[PDB]
RNA sequence: UUGAGAGAUACAAUUUGGGAAGAAAUUCCCAGAGUGUGUUUCUUUUGCGUUUAACCUGAACAGUCUCAUCGUGGGCAUCUUGCGAUUC
């Protein structure tokens, strides 16, 4: 119970890093945009820059369209993606922590006490069944 | 009792401690307010049962109020003696949560039964 | 680090090592729900996408985003201050944002963040009866729609055609399982619409936002009469 | 005023028929030739025919009623949209405070 | 926030630092906590006071 | 198998 | 289910009797059981095929 | 033209064309939507229907 | 039943229960005895086949001048039995079509007849006969009456929403068609349409407008009663002939009106 | 049954290409009326709703999410109320004939509320919901609404308002 | 060979809008559409889709006693060299 209890709290730790490491970032938009226009002619033209406003730079991203630099071109893409990295390494880490506190802790419920039988699945994944049986 | 929402029906309270039996069974829930609140708090939880029927029921709806904030299904039955008794235990049993396997031979039952709980919200 | 403002006037983009979304303040200083908060002599409130559902429109894509540091907005699906507090510090201190909701659990931190704001004002009775807050405010010039109930469009129908005014703007927030789950959001979503324009509504764009919700949508919409 | 059981009483008067000492006094010093009534709400139907007017608040008032609500402030009292606006915030709070308890 | 926390939480809710240095080195964590000047406790003797 | 009876026309 | 799994409880008191049955009476695993009309009279048969026959000799 | 004239005549009669990210919808008539309810949900209808003259009743 | 039981009804005070689905029989359940009343037992009382393929629908008046139960399937006719009667008496089955309001009429000149079935007008003429034109006009989605002109040369089709009108060349094995835009006949609705000329038409409208185009008659209107406010259809105009210059028209109150044009 | 016949009984068909009649049993069965539905149209059900003095009204649940109010005049829908659920399987009208009960695809049984005279309808209450969908119902008095499903059961719902189970 | 309808997906050409340069002719850059040749998903459609099957369940591991966990010794390095997880 003692190392289940440590593994529980790296769990936690990693958890809430995760929560608020990925809660200060911006992550991208993707929706199926859906305008609304009159009936053959402004449909089958190309919206005339109704929020366009230049079709190169601020219209096919839209965390900021717009109508109207410290190493820009490789360093803050970088950073963005060692940031990216680094919340992707803690949902890893927390995942891989589930895994074996849940191990630990089917181990630790098979320890207790009340029948029980090995279980064996098709492939070899054993199991534990435990005996209808209420605890007195 | 009035402040407790969603209350199940008799048919959907049957297959809830139906699958809580056999969760009790295979060792996969967590009996009582303060477990409960825990499994929520890590976030191990697949759903809630409640019981609504513990005599000061403020010492219950609280982890509703943080079901709300992570999104999990909770449901109400009407006796914590019939939760206690499916359970497995000798005690009355306010609240039980059933915790999360993705190995367990009731998953398919789990995955039902907090769809009809999320279908009343 | 580097502040760009946005499209819409109050919503700004705190780029640099993170480069998310922000607003300015209007109770100083202070946080209201833990949120960070980025001085650059001036002070820099971060809206989240996944907590809020305005942000999440703007973080989509809104041109005719009707809600605009010089107007009033009235927003029927708050409950507690998560983006109302937002919404007053891109409208400023100028104009005033109408909280109006029913359940009176979150309605406490509601007023408790009133007090400190009082661009605005809570309303802490339901958005289907606009009979019962006739005599507090009216004539609103957008709209703000984040209900969840069955009968969205006669909600926002009727709080529309008795206290906003005409050429406005309705946003609303439409979560498709509170109508139909077991049929597809995008068949609900157009349903929704045609049920939204047999109202006084032109209804302008619609988008998804399925990174940041699942099966929701903002329509948006001009008011006709 | 903005006395807080003028406020109260307000706020009752409009949750329930409203035919409270504001719009009776206002019937009562109206009665010319009890002519056509446009009250605010329909379920305030004492309040609109109990005693002598010709009520009707049907489908067009509300029209009316968008465009004199439009323009309280400019005109109809001597204040502005400030006073307007700290007035309504404050009876909002005062119904808050009495609707959610504390 | 006290009032949706688990009862355990409310036992320990004044030694953290014993608590999470137990946890982190696998020790025995301690037991009283903020609790442990209440006056039913101060009853107590023992190690029925931590009970 | 048809209305008759006593009853009036398409009147009252 | 299991083995030695009879009680019998005195009503209206509700209280299980205490002195029987005991760790050592050959129960078994108690598959059915009935009791004589007449002369008080258990008769407890279990998995084993074994009809044990007790009488209560109060009657 | 007789193996395209159904496609040219949906490319006549349809709306909301793919532009990028973007999708044009058409907004519908409000003669249409207070003459008429709407169409039916075919796949219940045909639900239905093909119940009642399903295989296991043995309909002539 | 054999298969699925599909509708069912009662009558009033509960005496009798009928029902009908798929099997295209109609049960009877009775609880008249006052033994089965007093006991509360129904018992599986008659069995009638009369219907074709299915039974979909039933309902049930009950007043002292009727007491009939009416029934409709699949194959589309309409069946009436009487209730208290129901095993006994005799029944009727409606014919499968009563044509009250007319789809199909013909002109003697060119030999020609039409028909309008859902949106579409099939014409053929007379000799054996030759199918010579249809139009399947997908614009138009509801349809309602129409009329051919005497000389076979327009054809207006109307619905309550708008109407059409198509003049036609006779092309020998085959009729050509062309469509001509008025506007005063796309915007009003048109309940029936009958040429009081070649090329005047009198028209009543769903909104009871009358109209006389390529103006407007003013109708006396008939003091509502309260079977008229139960009602709302019967002071409407439902007929109207007209034959150089003189129509008549019908509210189905019981009021018959001539006009003069 | 033991009153005369009244003389606005009239019986009103919906076929299954969209096209409602509208007979009269006098003398016969005379067809007073047809309203038509277009293309792609359907009636699976209809009812009346006779409020004692007012006009009777005619509403009808196609094979869509919609119940339609038919003004009896112009051969036209007045009203169109898409219902805020579902595809509507069936409809019941209360007795006194103030509410509406439709009993949706996705096993909802959503009240809509009549008593605004005619031409209005309002949403009231979805009642508690089920999987199975609802393919039938009926109303007891105002009181309880039962509803056959597509699982083989039969649910009873309490309507009555100001009643703890709502 | 879903009889067919609707969708994403590479090439071949023809293009539409917004910006750059030039007298234009045109060229450069950016966002896309539609057309034939392949791959693929969705909805009926008739032989028939299986009308049988699935999964749970009752006192259903355990005399050749079964299982757990902590230790010890050995085999497999010609490789199960063994993860807070059963390698025998």
């Amino acid at each position: 119970t003692q190392d289940s209890n440590y593994v529980r709290t790296l769990r936690q730790i990693e958890l809430k890093k995760l929560e608020k490491g990925a809660k200060q970032l911006m992550f991208k938009s993707s929706g199926n945009h859906t305008i609304f226009v009159d009936s053959r002619e402004k449909m089958n033209e190309f919206t005339p820059e109704k929020f366009f406003n230049t079709t190169s730079e601020m219209v096919n991203r839209s965390e900021n369209r717009l109508t109207k630099s410290i190493m820009p071109k490789e360093s803050l893409d970088k950073k963005k993606l060692k940031k990216f990295k680094q919340v992707k390494q803690h949902l890893q880490r927390e995942t891989q922590l589930k895994q074996v506190q849940q191990r630990m802790d089917a181990q630790r419920e098979l320890l207790k006490k009340g029948s029980k039988k090995k279980i064996v699945d098709s492939s070899g994944k054993i199991s534990f069944k435990w005996k209808k049986q209420r605890k007195r | 009792n009035p402040k407790a929402f969603p209350l199940a029906d008799a048919a959907l309270t049957q297959q809830i401690l139906d699958v809580v039996q056999q969760a009790a069974n295979l060792r996969q829930l967590k009996k009582g307010a303060n477990e409960a609140t825990k499994t929520l708090n890590r976030g191990i939880s697949e759903f809630i049962i409640m019981a609504a029927d513990c005599e000061p029921i403020e010492i219950l709806l609280h982890l509703p109020l943080l079901c709300e904030d992570k999104n999990v299904p909770y449901v109400f039955v009407p006796s914590r003696v019939a939760l206690g008794r499916a359970c497995g235990v000798s005690r009355p049993v306010i609240a039980a949560s059933i915790t999360t396997n993705d190995a367990s031979a009731i998953k398919t039952q789990i995955y039902a039964v907090k769809d009809k709980i999320e279908t009343l919200l | 680090v580097v502040i760009e403002p946005h499209r819409h006037a109050g919503v700004y983009i705190a780029r640099g090592k993170e480069d998310l979304l922000v607003t300015k303040n209007m109770a100083p200083g202070e946080s209201v729900y833990g949120e960070k908060r980025i001085s650059v002599k001036v002070e820099y409130r971060v809206w989240n996408p996944f907590r809020s559902k305005l942000a999440a429109g703007i973080m989509g894509g809104l041109d005719e985003l009707f809600i605009a540091p010089g107007k009033k907005v009235l927003y029927l699906g708050a409950a507690s201050g998560t983006s109302v507090s937002h919404v007053s510090d891109v409208v400023g201190p100028e104009g005033v944002v109408y909280a109006v909701e029913f359940s009176h659990r979150p309605g406490r931190e509601l007023i408790s963040m009133a007090k400190k704001r009082p661009n605005i004002i809570p309303i802490i009775e339901d958005a289907r009866h606009p009979q019962k807050y006739r005599m507090l405010i009216g004539m609103v010039d957008c709209v703000f729609a984040d209900v969840a109930q069955p009968d969205q469009a006669r909600i926002i129908a009727l709080n529309s055609h008795m206290f906003l005014k005409d050429q406005g703007g309705v946003v609303i927030s439409i979560k498709a399982n509170c109508i139909d789950s077991t049929v597809d959001a995008e068949t609900v979503f157009a349903r929704e619409v045609q049920k939204l324009r047999e109202e006084r509504i032109k209804p302008l764009e619609q988008l998804t936002l399925e990174p940041y919700e699942r099966d929701h949508c903002i329509v948006v919409g001009r008011y006709m009469r | 005023a903005a006395n807080a059981l003028e406020e109260a009483n307000s706020i009752i008067e409009g949750k329930v028929s409203s035919q409270l000492e504001k719009l009776l006094e206002e019937i009562k010093k109206d009665k010319k030739s009890t002519l056509i009534v446009s009250e605010t709400k329909l379920a305030n139907a004492i309040n609109k025919l109990g005693l002598n007017f010709n009520v009707v608040s049907d489908a067009v008032t509300l029209d009316i009623y968008r465009a004199i609500k439009e323009y309280l402030p400019e005109l109809l009292p001597g204040m502005s949209d400030n006073d307007l606006s700290k007035m309504s915030l404050g009876l909002a709070h005062s119904i808050g405070r009495h609707k959610l308890k504390f | 926030s006290l009032a949706k926390s688990p009862a355990s939480t409310i036992q320990i809710l004044g030694a953290e630092k014993a608590l999470f240095r137990a946890l982190k080195t696998k020790h025995d964590t301690p037991k009283y906590g903020l609790l442990y000047h209440a006056s039913l406790v101060g009853q107590a003797t023992g190690k029925n006071k931590g009970k | 198998l048809t209305i008759t009876d006593e009853s009036n026309f398409m009147n009252d | 289910a299991v083995k030695d799994a009879l009680r019998l409880v005195h009503l209206p008191s509700c209280s299980v009797f205490s002195n029987w049955p005991t760790s050592g009476t050959p129960l078994g695993k108690v598959t059915s059981v009935a009791f004589s009309p007449s002369g008080g009279l258990l008769a407890v048969g279990n998995e084993q095929g074994k009809v044990r026959l007790w009488k209560l000799n109060h009657y | 033209i007789k193996t395209k004239k159904r496609k040219t005549l949906k490319n006549l009669r349809k709306d909301s064309v793919k532009r990028g990210k973007f999708r044009v919808q058409l907004l519908s008539t409000t003669q249409d939507s207070k003459t008429l309810p709407p169409k039916k949900e075919s796949s219940i209808i045909r639900s239905k229907d093909r119940w009642l003259n399903r295989k296991a009743l043995n309909k002539g | 039943h054999d298969a699925d039981v599909l509708c069912l009804t009662t009558d009033t005070d509960n005496n009798y229960v009928f029902s009908a689905g798929v099997d295209r029989k109609i049960f009877q359940f009775s609880q008249n005895t006052n033994k089965s009343q007093k006991n509360n037992r129904w018992v599986n009382s008659s069995n009638r086949l009369l219907h074709g393929n299915d039974i979909r629908a039933i309902c049930a008046y009950q007043s002292k001048g009727a007491d009939f139960l009416v029934s409709g399937g699949v194959e589309k006719t309409l069946v009436i039995n009487s209730l208290t009667s129901f095993s006994n008496g005799n029944y009727r089955k409606m014919p499968t079509v009563e044509p009250y309001s007319k789809n199909v009429l013909v002109n003697k000149e060119q030999r020609l007849v039409v028909s309008w079935s859902e949106s579409t007008v099939k014409i053929w003429t007379m000799g054996n006969y030759k199918l010579v034109c249809k139009l399947t006009l997908k614009d138009d989605q509801n349809i309602s009456t129409c009329s051919l002109s005497p000389d076979g040369q327009v054809l207006v089709v109307g619905r309550p929403s708008t109407t059409k009108v198509f003049h036609l060349q006779p092309v020998g094995n085959k009729l050509k068609v062309t469509k001509l835009d008025n506007d005063l006949l796309l915007r009003t609705s048109t309940k029936l349409v009958k040429f009081i000329d070649n090329s005047k038409i009198v028209i009543c409208s769903c909104e009871d407008d009358v109209f006389i185009v390529d103006q407007e008659v003013e109708l006396l209107e008939v003091t509502s009663t309260k079977s008229s406010i139960k009602v709302p259809y019967i002071n409407r105009i439902n007929h109207l002939e007209v034959d150089q210059n003189i129509a008549v028209i019908s509210r189905g109150c019981g009021v018959v009106d001539i006009l003069d044009l | 049954i033991n009153k005369l016949t009244p003389s606005d009984l009239r019986l009103a068909i919906g076929r299954s290409n969209g096209n409602i009649e509208i007979w009269n049993p006098r003398n016969n069965w005379f067809q007073e009326m047809v309203i038509e539905g277009g293309k792609d149209r359907s009636i699976e059900g209809l009812c009346w709703s006779n409020v004692n003095g007012e006009s009777l009204r005619l509403f009808s649940i196609g094979g869509s999410t919609v119940v339609t109010e038919w003004d009896l005049a112009t051969g036209l829908p007045l009203r169109n109320y898409d219902c805020n659920s579902g595809v509507i399987w069936s409809i019941s009208i209360n007795d006194s004939q103030d509410k509406l009960s439709v009993g949706c695809d996705n096993g909802t049984v959503v009240l809509i509320d009549i008593s605004g005279g005619p031409g209005v309808l309002e949403h009231d209450t979805i009642l508690m919901r089920q999987e199975a969908r609802v393919l039938t119902l009926a109303w007891k008095k105002d009181d309880f609404v039962i509803g056959g499903c597509s699982d083989g059961r039969i649910r009873i719902w309490s309507a009555q308002k100001n009643d703890e189970n709502m």
